[PDB]
């Protein structure tokens, strides 16, 4: 019930609509084209519709969805594919048979009809049971276990339980009533993108992620549940610190966010998931697709479905916190969206702000990197998880002044900073260490220490040897090596040192494709503990240079070892390396 | 008394569009009335009437036009401008951004309700700031010292550590004493903060011990952005209340005012306003008058408010709108050098920008000494001559500099080492730190100097 | 002596001019966008309004 | 008496000035003289706290009467004046002692109160100040702040929905600052006897 009567464009006026409410989406037309409710004056509504709205018919019929846009959760989530309204791209082309997205698509978020195995957990049949209980876990799959939580508003005593079995998710697996009313709930959960999800108390972030590369593990540590930003438009650092990310990183889950950037692009990187594989810390193979989730909205989506992704996103990823699991959201392009955002405004007349773009991106930004966070869990059993956002940046040009870098890095704690330089210089992290932070470098040190406290005393002795890098570099540039003292020189080979073997990883080298924090830790030992002891002795430099060549290359190759052997025989190595360097150091001064 | 009326409930919501909530067939509308609106789901928020034309009413909702049916939504005109419920009781607790206390204590009982943009005083009742504060940072009290009734604002970029500069001075804040009951009760407004941020406060604050006299006003950047607005009435209403109807000093806190300056813009934009420079509400001048000029003392009462807000310059530019409406507006900058914080220097206040307008009436004899005006001309002027020194050495070489411009530049690199660092909880007195200031201004020859008379430092002496 | 000439020259030119000509250029794309631009839409949707 | 406040005071004819405004400041008398009967504006950007030299020329000019008028302006430096103004002091000719404050007048509203009384208080200041004149004194204003009466202007055309002109000002915002200036200058008055008084604008104009 309800009919269109002006089509302007995407603007679409539609009376009949007296109990529409605003923010409901709606579907326009035969052709089932979905839109957003923006104005309801009068008796009318205003509807912009996503897809392209040439053939509408006026008195062509509007149906109401009674629900604002929204994602409809549950097992199956993870490995599929989706679009940025939440559109099953995998099963429509299998559906369709053909390759084009038709005009008007009504496949099902998740196959409804697809059995999973179910069993409940010891909860009886007249128990108690409110909002955020985990009622029973799901074999979605192998290693990747899937915890059915009771939707939030939704509590009472129980009635009926399902038994363990095989059920699809049009079965009514749970029953129960608070009033003399009772309600059924099926394993599906639909919630709103705009909405955040339910949380008990916002936790401090105590973890760091642990990336696997060491240049992000040590020298700019980032902490579960913690914004994160990248510089990210060439030299494929961004996809190097994904794979890295969905290879090797702590969190149980991935959430690719990928909206309005290169269509081959994102063909390239949606190819690249499913080749890349990630090895069990029990020496199980496994595929990352079996953890992972990809929402990739390309340029010819509509411009409000790519807006729409980075929500749909982060709901995601909460709902996967919301069984206390450690998942990590990856917005592969906030410009896009941003300038999809500032499409949005321009057709809606928005008066434009700073740069054109609305006066509201920096605040819609800021509301979608505040969710990111260690949160504890709604419900029992108790359980803490983590939602953590790497969201990239795309400057333009590189100069960090348009809005959207503006909000971003005044809202991202920390920031990594990739430089084409590097890129050019041959450099596989391609991190540079001149702008790089991590703000939460103090939070993070009580973990720091626990695992030992000589580290962070280290890490400031790194910061503090980077800092004189660049002095030492303007020193060789106007007066050249020669006016460099004893320690001098010893800081600057450090410095050197460290940046040609610790700093930069060899990614494709399978010794240093992934690197322990325990490798890196010992590394970074090796490498201050023998610049100090080189350092007090001023000792000729020329001489240490020349008596320190086995040291030297010790301390290169304290980076060479592979992890084959394990953390004991590495640790065990690294510390022979060291003390013998520091018998050579001290001997012959 | 008057006969009591119900409030009307309205249903006739006619339109909807952005953050505006139109209505019809209002029976008796008045501007400003503050209206709660009751969706059909049943949830309910609150909301202002901006325009009032005939027998309409567009509406502004606080939580946002979501979920809002134009045939299942009531709308309840109370009839009455908003109003905080200020009382004696609300110190040492903590407020949502409208108000809710988030204690997890009982809600506040009004020793009277007292409406939001309190109108202006006279201002032949109005006087004049005649009193130092012991803030507990040196650089702030030495040169551009703050009045006891003396707004002033921390003028800092993103990253800074202002929010660490404003905990410890919120924390170390307490009278020159040169009482208790009177001491200086904080208003700590926190307008657009962070979640992190908002904890480090919530910690530091009860950490002090100073809880029982100090009230934390904070707005998440989760809140919606037209709550924002009504945070910095709120927190100086409170502190209205506090200083002139109960007589204690108040030292209002708001960080972060260029997140009130972007709900400002935000607002106006939804409703479509003549936009001044860089796209803000052509009357932002106004509102930021409505926020600051409230500090200063009243002849008749003891009170006394100080204000000191926290602002941020968006790309670092002191020309933006919001840091030049508020200089403007202000009397007085301290300012916070990004250059000074790469050299590692905890509190890298920069004095060469940093006035008081003020200071020329906190200085004096009945505290300070007789040379602090002479001496802190001296270090303002001299730190300019030694900047133009380094900047000719830069463009022309290290011989450039003579006999007289290498005296410059020693002046700035031992002014920028040890008269402005100081401890991360160092209480630094004024005569302690006035002669390393002395000496400062002494390693230019005692003859060189134009401005300040030998005599005035020569009063003064040396050890 | 040469190279003392030649280092003043580009010492200048690195401190002096091009730090005085890129506040220019950031003057000017303000004032054209930051003014111009804000006032073509303002004088347009003030005159939709009077169409309306 | 009363008059309408748009309405300029009716004179005999205006004449030229001719005599110095001695403000007792280097700058102002040496290098950039002002005479008494014309028309200054200092634009004092953000951070210079122009009104010091407001304050100044209003306590030491030899001007007979002072209206200053400050519109938009702090309310500190109301108090200021006053404050100030009557333990200051000045001397006359005859040799007594008497206070700046017996002929100093402040028609000021401050940034907090109403915007639109901002209008009334300049227009009300100038025809203070044309009565006074009209007296036959040298009398001399400052407005200060009066940029703050053209964000008055706008927050008005802004409800209006007038047409903008340049940075959302009306198109008439010229005019009307024209109209208000243009009513200085030396001019023998209405009647005898043959009084010569003149007013002075020392406007001061806060830019963005």
């Amino acid at each position: 019930y309800g009919y269109v009567r002006k089509v302007s464009g995407p603007v679409v006026i539609a009376d009949g609509m007296n109990g529409a409410a605003m923010y409901e989406l709606v579907r326009v037309g035969h052709d089932n084209l979905i839109g957003e409710i923006i104005r309801l004056e009068g008796d009318s509504a205003t509807i912009q519709v996503y897809e392209e709205t040439a053939g509408l018919m006026v008195n062509d019929p509007v149906l109401r969805t009674h629900k604002p846009l929204s994602v409809e959760l549950g097992p199956g989530i993870l490995g599929n594919i989706f679009d940025g309204i939440q559109r099953p791209l995998k099963t429509i082309a299998i559906r369709s048979g053909d390759v084009y997205i038709p005009r008007g698509v009504s496949v099902p978020a998740l196959d409804k009809d697809t059995l999973w195995e179910f069993q409940p957990k010891k909860i009886g049949e007249g128990d108690l049971l409110t909002g955020g209980d985990l009622y029973a876990t799901v074999f979605e799959n192998s290693l990747m276990q899937h915890h059915v939580a009771l939707p939030p508003d939704a509590m009472g005593k129980v009635t009926y339980v399902a038994p363990a079995g095989q059920y699809s998710l049009k079965d009514t697996v749970l029953e129960l009533e608070f009033q003399g009313v009772k309600k059924s709930f099926t394993m599906l959960q639909a919630w709103p993108v705009r909405t955040p999800r339910p949380v008990s108390s916002k936790l401090a972030a105590d973890t760091p992620l642990l990336t696997g590369q060491r240049v992000l593990d040590a020298l700019f540590p980032s902490v579960l549940g913690g914004t994160c930003a990248i510089p990210g438009a060439f030299g494929c650092g961004k996809t190097v610190i994904s794979q890295a990310l969905s290879k090797y990183s702590n969190s149980d889950t991935v959430v690719y966010v990928g909206c309005g950037e290169r269509g081959n692009e994102m063909a390239e990187v949606l190819m690249d998931f499913p080749q890349l594989t990630m090895t069990l810390p029990d020496g199980r193979e496994e595929s990352v697709m079996k953890r992972t989730t990809l929402v990739a909205n390309t340029s010819n989506m509509p411009v409000a479905a790519r807006e729409a992704s980075i929500y749909t996103g982060i709901t995601i990823a909460e709902y996967f916190r919301d069984m206390g699991y450690n998942v990590s959201m990856m917005a592969d392009s906030t410009s896009r969206w941003a300038e999809a955002l500032r499409e949005i405004s321009g057709r809606l007349a928005e008066m434009p702000a700073d740069s054109g773009y609305p006066a509201y991106l920096a605040a819609r930004l800021a509301s979608f990197y505040e969710r990111a966070g260690k949160v504890k869990c709604l419900g029992g059993p108790e359980r803490t998880g983590s939602v953590t956002i790497v969201g990239a940046v795309s400057p333009p040009g590189g100069d960090f002044s348009d809005p959207v870098t503006s909000a971003t890095l005044s809202i991202v704690q920390v920031f990594w900073g990739l430089d084409k330089k590097l890129a050019q210089r041959k450099h596989f992290p391609s991190v540079n260490w001149l702008i790089s932070y991590s703000k939460y470098s103090t939070a993070l040190e009580s973990f720091y220490e626990q695992f030992d406290p000589d580290f962070i005393n280290i890490r400031t002795k790194a910061r503090e040897v980077l800092q004189r890098e660049d002095d030492l570099n303007e020193i060789v540039q106007l007066v050249g090596k020669d006016a460099l003292a004893e320690g001098d020189k010893i800081t600057l080979e450090t410095a050197k040192l460290l940046r040609e073997d610790y700093l930069a990883q060899n990614a494709f080298t399978p010794y240093d494709k992934f690197c322990p924090f325990y490798k890196s830790v010992w590394m970074m030992r090796n490498i201050i503990h023998f610049y100090n002891l080189a350092n007090q002795a001023v000792i000729t430099y020329t001489l240490i240079k020349h008596r320190l060549g086995d040291l030297f290359y010790r301390l290169v190759s304290q980076k060479f070892e592979d992890p084959a052997e394990g953390e004991p025989a590495l640790v065990a190595k690294f510390k022979k390396l060291h003390e013998d360097l520091t018998a050579g150091f001290r001997a012959l001064e | 008394e008057g006969t009591l009326e119900v409030a009307m409930e309205y249903r006739t919501v006619t339109g909807v569009a952005g953050p505006l909530v139109i209505l019809d067939k209002v029976k008796g509308p008045k501007y400003y009335e503050i209206v709660n609106i009751r969706l059909g789901d049943g949830t309910m928020r609150r909301g202002q009437v901006l325009e009032v034309d005939g027998e309409k009413a567009v509406v502004q909702v606080f939580e946002g036009t979501s979920g809002i049916d134009n045939k299942f939504t009531t709308v309840q005109f109370t009839g009455e401008v908003l109003k905080t419920p200020v009382s004696l009781d609300m110190l040492g607790r903590i407020f949502n951004g409208s108000g809710k206390p988030i204690d997890n204590g009982p809600p506040i009982l009004p020793e009277a309700y007292l409406d939001i943009s309190g109108s202006s005083i006279n201002p032949s009742e109005r006087t004049y700031p005649e009193e130092m504060i012991q803030t507990g940072i040196s650089t702030i009290d030495v040169m551009n010292s703050i009045a006891r009734g003396q707004k002033i604002p921390l003028f800092s970029a993103a990253g800074l550590p202002h929010n660490e500069i404003a905990a410890q001075i919120c924390r170390q804040a307490g009278l020159v004493k040169r009482g208790e009951e009177d001491n200086f009760a904080i208003v700590f407004a926190a307008m657009g903060v962070n979640m992190e941020t908002a904890q480090f406060f919530k910690r530091d604050f009860e950490e002090n011990g100073s809880m029982e006299r100090v009230t934390l006003f904070l707005n998440l950047a989760n809140d919606p952005t037209i709550e924002r607005i009504i945070t910095p009435r709120i927190a100086l209403t409170t502190a209205e209340y506090l200083a002139y109807e109960c007589g204690k000093h108040v030292l209002v806190i708001l960080t972060d005012m260029s997140s009130y300056a972007d709900a400002l813009r935000e607002v106006s934009a939804a409703r479509e306003e003549v936009p001044g420079r860089r796209g803000y509400p052509g009357y932002m001048y106004t509102d930021l008058a409505q926020i600051y000029e409230r500090a200063g003392r009243i002849e008749g009462r003891k009170g006394s408010i100080t204000q000191i807000p926290i602002l941020t310059m968006p790309n670092d530019d002191i020309t933006h709108p919001t840091p030049d409406l508020t200089g403007y507006i202000t009397e007085g900058q301290i300012y916070i050098d990004r250059q000074l914080q790469n050299r590692q220097i905890y509190p890298p206040i920069n004095v060469l920008p940093s006035l008081s307008r003020l200071m020329k009436s906190a200085i004096g004899e009945g505290m300070t000494r007789r040379d602090h005006s002479d001496v802190s001309n001296q270090l303002y002027a001299n730190y300019a001559i030694g900047k133009d020194v380094q900047a000719m050495k830069a463009v022309v070489g290290e011989e450039a500099l003579s006999s007289e411009d290498l005296l410059y530049l020693e002046f700035l690199d031992k002014f920028e080492r040890k008269f402005v660092a100081q401890g991360a909880y160092d209480s630094r007195n004024i005569f302690q730190s006035l002669d390393l200031a002395w000496t400062l201004l002494r390693i230019f020859p005692r003859e060189l100097l134009h401005r300040i008379p030998g005599k005035t430092l020569d009063q003064y002496y040396s050890r | 002596l040469t190279l003392d000439e030649a280092i003043k020259t580009t010492n200048r030119r690195v401190n002096a001019l091009e730090n005085v000509v890129k506040p220019r250029l950031e003057n000017t794309i303000t004032y054209i966008k930051g003014e111009l631009d804000e006032l073509e839409r303002e004088d347009f949707f003030r005159l939709k309004k009077i169409q309306g």
